């Protein structure tokens, strides 16, 4: 099995199952099977998000560096939206919150007791969508194209992509965020300013990731 | 079996199968089976290309004796724009090489005309394609003289390089130079090393020729240790 | 030097070094950034 | 070495237990007993192992250089080739700070693997690299041979004379690294640098002695 | 003893057996090792080709009445210009008419890569209808000249080869615009004239 | 926030982690054959794969008390008579 490093001795209760079982349990985060489960669930929405978030960074800007849009900066967007809308940003979070918080209880819920959000009579006309399928795949309204029924070998493909894109897009979101705190400029800009000169514009060569006293 | 040095004992390893074997292995290179398999072909195909290529040197010293082989790429109008002709001869060459390497990884698979499937190489040993419209004497004796020729054909070319550093001319110009003053032109009688004293032959070459208004740079092979 | 490792080991050897470690490190930070009264 | 009768080190004194005499070089020398441990002698024959092949290659520069600077030819001194401006490439100019950070980021790739399967034989040869397996594992502790690491094949052809090749290695290794200390002690002594150093002894050897420095005899 | 090798010489990829039609043992990458996967790809060729064999003749021919005199004003439009060339509607609403267009051929031909032999059957004429035939390959009306007789197996490892030299075409074509920025025909009477230092090298090195 | 406000989960991160790490070596050598003998002359390579172990301490230790295992039984812990 691909292991994060040739060599590393697999923890124990990461037995190649989970999408992305490369064997990386360091610090025996994973040990109990209920946080494991939790911690599954956890990075799927985090890399499910990232990868929502980076596509709306960096796609944006490509096309705002191809003359195609004009989106501002994602660490302006923000003043420049809330100015373009007028929303105040206290109503516009507090909305969001509520939102955000009841389809968080229900897939809450849903963990707290599988298939449980489906119970007769629930929600309207619907609860039987709110059954879910495995952790982290509600199956059914979600995957409405039904790519997670073809077979058994391309669930466990599609999947794969899912969790390698995921780690990719969230340490991208980190890398992005660290970029713009010591660089100061856009993702872009950065690639762009480091291709340049490649050998002269690094982390190193920033000011802040590495205050040289000595 | 004749040996580079006679009284010697031939390496276990050099039991005397490849053509030209002298039990000469002083430092075991060829230890390894395989290895020895592709040193037999780096021999050949070395000895091969640096034949022609002294024999070049020397031609193009009799025929036109002013360009110096060492500079004549910039002392010669190319019919053909570099950049074009490096171009072709790349495609050329690794074309023929990789049919050439395809058979000693696999013998006996690129023997065949791919365009046309009718022509095809007869059997034949890895190192002797089968071009042999003429073979004057036994196969075995004409591979000796070969490897034997092209021994001394690499020892030579390696004689032109240093000689066109050391000195400022070609083979046939230096070897005159050493036939008017034979006791004067020795590496011995422009060079000497003594145990405080350090006198080294001058480097005739420009450590960068400018070709076409690139300069190309043209080092003296380990110019610090002569 | 198996039994001299397990000498080095000894609370009072380990404790010895993990503190003389931690102090040089705060000594080294002050060094570098002296006067550390807020985070800023 | 490579015998039970090897030459040792304090012609008399019996060699330690530890070392029977199969290790290359092995002289039975290890007067504080800092190799007792079987796992220890393992690590410290990796580390010498380490330390004599960049103490080898280390001292054919400051000594290739060195000549190079001697005969005229540019070359800096080993001491101040370091101040020397860095080339550019063809992808942009060097900075110190890419320079050290690329030279550490490739040398942690490297040592990571070997040190795994230093700990984990054969770890490495599990086609994760490429496919390359065979040629990721390890012929020895400290040899690491394959067909990327012995290309040649002296540890694949004889092996007396891949194991007098162990020897020349150790030996060498050994001069070399003791070769170093004097590039170094030489230079903070006499600020000259070898081969100036090997020029002034051939030229005045009776005068031009360690005595004769000011910092190493300091009275005299 | 088998199908012709991209490089001959080399072993055949142990899942291209041959019965693909233009099997010559191609896949280094290991693209198409899975089975299903090898299935999708392989449809995925023909059409990406087909589909290039007309964008490569829709560039050449342009150019080529255009070189003639014989192309309109429209053909003396660069395909790289083409674009912005005015006809009738704006850009939009030709992409706009040509999706729904391409939604209903599209959606129609996927019924027949996910279940085989299901599409076969004139919708508005329960009469009409394709005859049984191959993923990929519809025949019946789409293949009005009836050629689907006469040796389609020479016929059809005929498109494949047309097919992928027409799609490296496209890529040609693309790449020349990119550096030379000139139409194909330009770029290859460029060549035509100094072929000895007009090579992409000699460019790129100008450049 | 700089002053005292940032500062003190700072201190607080670090203690729990020391805490955690500590809690940890005591658990594993509970049980190995002499435990009273590892706390005298401590096993340093354990000691050093347990240091890192800390770094995620409030994840691990939140996932315990929701799990039940941080805290001991009240009726396995010996106590004085009242
Ligand atoms: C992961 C989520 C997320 C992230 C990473 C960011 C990140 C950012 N938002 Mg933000 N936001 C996010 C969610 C949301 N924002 C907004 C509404 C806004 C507005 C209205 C604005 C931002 C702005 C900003 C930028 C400046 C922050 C700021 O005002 O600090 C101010 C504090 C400092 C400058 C002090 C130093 C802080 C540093 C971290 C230390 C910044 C890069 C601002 C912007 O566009 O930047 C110009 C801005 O005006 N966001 C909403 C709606 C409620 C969000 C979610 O619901
Ligand atoms: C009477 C008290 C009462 C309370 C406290 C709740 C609380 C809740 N109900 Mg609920 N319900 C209540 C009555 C009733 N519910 C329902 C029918 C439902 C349904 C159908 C669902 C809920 C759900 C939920 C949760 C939605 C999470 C959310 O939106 O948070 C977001 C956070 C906020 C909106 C902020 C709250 C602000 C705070 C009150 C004031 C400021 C501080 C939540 C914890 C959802 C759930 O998770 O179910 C599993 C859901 O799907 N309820 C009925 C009719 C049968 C009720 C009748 O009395
Ligand atoms: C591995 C052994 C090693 C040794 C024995 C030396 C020794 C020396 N280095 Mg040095 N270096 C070594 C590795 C390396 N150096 C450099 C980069 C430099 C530079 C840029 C310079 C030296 C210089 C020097 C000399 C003066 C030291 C000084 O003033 O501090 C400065 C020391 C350093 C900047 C690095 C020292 C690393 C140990 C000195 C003899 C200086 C010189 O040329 O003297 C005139 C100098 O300017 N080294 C790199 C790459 C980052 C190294 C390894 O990767
Ligand atoms: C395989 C299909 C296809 C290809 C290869 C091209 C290729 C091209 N189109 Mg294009 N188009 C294609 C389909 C279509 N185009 C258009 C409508 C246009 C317009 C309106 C224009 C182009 C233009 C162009 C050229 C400049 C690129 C561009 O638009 O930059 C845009 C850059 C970014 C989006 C970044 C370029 C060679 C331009 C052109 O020819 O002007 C010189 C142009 O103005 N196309 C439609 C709608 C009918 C298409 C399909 O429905
Ligand atoms: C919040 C995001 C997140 C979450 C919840 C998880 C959760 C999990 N990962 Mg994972 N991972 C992530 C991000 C995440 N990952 C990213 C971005 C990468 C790219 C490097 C990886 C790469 C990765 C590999 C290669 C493997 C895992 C594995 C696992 C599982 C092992 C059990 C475990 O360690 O508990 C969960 C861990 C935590 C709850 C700790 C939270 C993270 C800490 C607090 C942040 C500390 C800094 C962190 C290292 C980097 C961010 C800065 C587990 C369910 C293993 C697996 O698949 O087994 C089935 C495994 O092989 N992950
Ligand atoms: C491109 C700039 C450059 C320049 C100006 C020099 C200049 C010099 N080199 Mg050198 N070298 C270079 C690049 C360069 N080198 C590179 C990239 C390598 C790595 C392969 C080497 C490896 C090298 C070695 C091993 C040696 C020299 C030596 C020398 C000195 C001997 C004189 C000579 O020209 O013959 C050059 C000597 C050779 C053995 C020729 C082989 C290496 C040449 C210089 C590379 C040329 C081809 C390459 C594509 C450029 C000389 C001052 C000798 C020396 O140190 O003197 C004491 C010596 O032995 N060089
Ligand atoms: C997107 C176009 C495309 C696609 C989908 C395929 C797909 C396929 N080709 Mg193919 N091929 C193509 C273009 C394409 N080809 C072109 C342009 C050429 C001319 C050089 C060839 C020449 C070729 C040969 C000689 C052979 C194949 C073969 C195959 C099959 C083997 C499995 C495989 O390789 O995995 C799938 C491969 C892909 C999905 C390719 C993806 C496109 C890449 C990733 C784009 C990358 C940029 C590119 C370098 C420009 C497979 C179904 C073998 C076969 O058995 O035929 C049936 C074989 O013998 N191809
Ligand atoms: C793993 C080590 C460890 C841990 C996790 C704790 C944890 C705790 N101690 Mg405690 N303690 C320790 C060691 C430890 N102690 C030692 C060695 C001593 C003897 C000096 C004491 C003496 C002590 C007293 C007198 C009291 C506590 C109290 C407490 C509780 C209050 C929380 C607090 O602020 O800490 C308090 C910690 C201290 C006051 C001193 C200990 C600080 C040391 C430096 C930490 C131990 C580090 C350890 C050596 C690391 C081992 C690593 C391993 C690999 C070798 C708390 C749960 C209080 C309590 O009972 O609450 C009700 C209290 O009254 N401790
Ligand atoms: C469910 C459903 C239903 C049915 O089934 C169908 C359908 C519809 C299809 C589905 C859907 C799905 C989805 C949504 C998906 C998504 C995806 C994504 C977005 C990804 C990303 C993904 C993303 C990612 C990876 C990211 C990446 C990024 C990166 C690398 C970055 C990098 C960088 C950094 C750091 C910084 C600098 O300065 C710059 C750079 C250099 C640039
Ligand atoms: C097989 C293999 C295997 C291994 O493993 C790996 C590898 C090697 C990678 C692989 C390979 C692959 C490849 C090469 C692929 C390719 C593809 C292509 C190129 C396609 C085309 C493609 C192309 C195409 C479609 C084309 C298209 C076009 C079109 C529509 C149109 C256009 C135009 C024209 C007419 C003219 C006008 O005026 C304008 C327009 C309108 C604009
Ligand atoms: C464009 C990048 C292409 C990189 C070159 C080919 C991909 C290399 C992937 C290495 C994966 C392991 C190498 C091959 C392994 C064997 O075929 C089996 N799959 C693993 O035993």
């Amino acid at each position: 099995r691909p292991l994060w490093m040739p060599g590393a001795t697999v923890p124990a209760h990461l037995k190649g199952e989970l999408a992305g079982d490369f064997g990386f349990d360091p610090l025996n985060l994973g040990k109990d099977p209920q946080a494991l489960r939790w911690y599954q669930q956890a990075e799927l929405v985090h890399g499910r998000t990232a990868m929502t978030a980076v596509a709306g960074i960096l796609i944006p800007g490509l096309l705002t560096k191809a003359g195609v849009l004009n989106v501002p900066e994602w660490y302006e967007a923000g003043k420049v939206s809330a100015e373009q809308t007028g929303i105040a940003l206290g109503p516009l979070l507090a909305v969001q919150l509520f939102m955000c918080g009841f389809v968080e209880g229900k897939r809450w819920m849903d963990f707290l007791k599988p298939g449980s959000q489906s119970e007769a009579g629930s929600f309207l006309g619907f609860e039987a969508s709110f059954k879910g399928t495995d952790n982290g795949y509600p199956g059914g309204p979600f995957d409405p194209m039904g790519m997670c029924n073809e077979s058994e070998a391309k669930t466990k493909d599609l999947k794969l992509k899912e969790i390698k894109n995921g780690r990719l897009a969230m340490l991208a979101c980190l890398g992005f965020a660290a970029q713009y705190g010591a660089t100061g400029k856009g993702p872009l800009d950065n690639l762009a300013d480091h291709l340049a000169a490649p050998l002269k514009t690094t982390f190193v060569d920033n000011g802040i990731s590495i205050p040289i006293h000595l | 079996r004749p040996l580079w040095r006679p009284g010697s004992a031939p390496p276990a390893h050099l039991n005397g199968e490849l053509p030209g074997d002298f039990g000469f292995d002083p430092l075991g290179l060829g230890a390894n089976p395989e290895s020895l398999k592709w040193f037999a072909e780096s021999e050949r195909v070395h000895a091969r290309w640096a034949m022609l290529a002294v024999a070049g040197i020397l031609v193009q010293e009799v025929v036109k004796p002013d360009v110096f082989w060492y500079d004549a790429p910039t002392k010669i109008d190319l019919p053909f724009n570099i950049v074009g002709l490096l171009a072709f001869e790349f495609f050329a060459m690794h074309f023929v090489e990789l049919k050439r390497w395809q058979d000693f990884r696999n013998p006996g698979s690129v023997d065949a005309d791919p365009l046309f499937p009718s022509n095809k190489l007869a059997p034949h040993e890895v190192g002797y394609p089968g071009f042999a419209p003429f073979v004057p004497g036994p196969m075995e004796e004409l591979k000796v003289k070969e490897i034997k020729n092209g021994r001394l054909a690499m020892l030579a070319f390696i004689g032109f390089t240093m000689a066109a550093q050391v000195t400022g001319k070609g083979p046939l110009a230096a070897l005159s130079e050493h036939l008017a003053d034979p006791m004067g032109t020795t590496i011995f009688s422009k060079a000497v090393v003594v145990p405080g004293q350090v006198v080294q032959p001058e480097c005739k070459i420009p450590q960068f020729t400018d070709f076409q208004g690139t300069k190309i740079f043209t080092p003296c092979l380990f110019q610090g240790l002569w | 030097m198996k039994n001299f490792t397990t000498y080095l080991s000894t609370a009072p050897v380990v404790a010895l070094a993990w503190f003389t470690v931690t102090a040089a490190l705060l000594i080294e930070i002050n060094r570098f950034f002296p006067d550390p009264l807020v985070f800023s | 070495a490579y015998g039970p009768d090897r030459p040792l080190w304090y012609p008399g004194n019996p060699a330690p237990a530890y070392l029977d005499g199969t290790l290359a070089g092995d002289y039975g020398f290890d007067p504080l007993g800092l190799s007792s441990d079987p796992e220890t002698m393992r690590w410290m024959v990796h580390a010498e192992l380490q330390n004599a092949r960049w103490a080898m290659l280390g001292a054919a520069g400051v000594l290739l250089t060195s000549i190079g600077a001697a005969v005229g030819l540019p070359f800096p001194e080993w001491y101040e080739a370091g101040a020397a401006p860095l080339p550019s490439t063809v992808h942009g100019d060097w900075s110190f700070g890419t320079l050290t950070a690329t030279m550490f980021l490739l040398f942690h790739w490297a040592e990571q693997k070997r040190i795994m399967d230093f700990r984990n034989p054969g770890s490495q040869g599990d086609g994760s690299f490429f496919g390359i397996t065979d040629d990721f594992k390890s012929k020895e502790n400290g040899y690491p041979g394959g067909r990327l690491f012995d290309p040649i094949g002296f540890s694949r052809g004889d092996e007396a004379m891949y194991k007098k090749y162990k020897q020349n290695e150790i030996v060498n290794g050994r001069l070399a690294m003791v070769a170093n200390l004097g590039f170094w002690a030489q230079y903070a002594a006499t600020g000259k640098g070898p081969i100036q150093n090997l020029a002034d002894h051939l030229a005045d050897p009776y005068h031009t002695t360690f005595t004769t420095n000011g910092v190493s005899v300091p009275f005299y | 003893a088998n199908r012709p090798s991209w490089f001959p010489g080399s072993k055949f990829p142990a899942h291209l057996d041959g019965t693909l039609p233009g099997d010559h043992g191609f896949d280094p990458l290991s693209l198409g090792v899975d089975p299903a996967k090898l299935k999708w790809y392989q449809q995925a060729e023909l059409q990406n080709g087909r589909w290039a064999m007309l964008g490569a003749a829709g560039i050449l021919v342009p150019d080529l009445l255009r070189a003639v005199g014989m192309g309109g004003p429209a053909a003396q439009v660069p395909w790289f210009e083409a674009g912005k060339y005015e006809y009738f509607a704006p850009p939009s609403a030709l992409f706009a008419s040509m999706m729904f267009l391409f939604a209903f051929v599209e959606f129609r031909r996927l019924q027949d890569i996910r279940k085989p032999g299901s599409a076969n059957q004139d919708p508005i004429f329960t009469n009409n209808k394709l005859p049984a035939g191959e993923v990929g390959y519809p025949g019946g009306i789409f293949d009005p000249l009836g050629y689907s007789k006469g040796n389609m197996e020479t016929l059809k490892l005929k498109e494949i080869k047309n097919a992928r030299l027409a799609m490296l075409g496209f890529a040609g074509f693309v790449a020349q615009y990119q550096t030379t920025g000139k139409t194909p025909l330009q770029n290859l009477s460029d060549h035509l004239a100094n072929p000895w230092s007009t090579t992409v090298l000699s460019n790129d090195l100008a450049r | 926030a700089g002053e005292v406000f940032i500062p003190t989960f700072g201190f607080l991160y670090v203690a729990g982690w020391i805490g955690y790490v500590g809690r940890l070596y005591l658990n594993m050598v509970k049980g190995e054959a002499k435990p009273t003998e590892k706390e005298i002359i401590i096993d340093v390579p354990a000691a050093l794969r347990l240091t890192w172990q800390g770094a995620t301490w409030p994840v691990q230790v939140v996932a315990e008390l929701r799990a039940n295992t941080l805290t001991e039984k009240a009726e396995n812990i010996t106590i004085s008579p009242r």
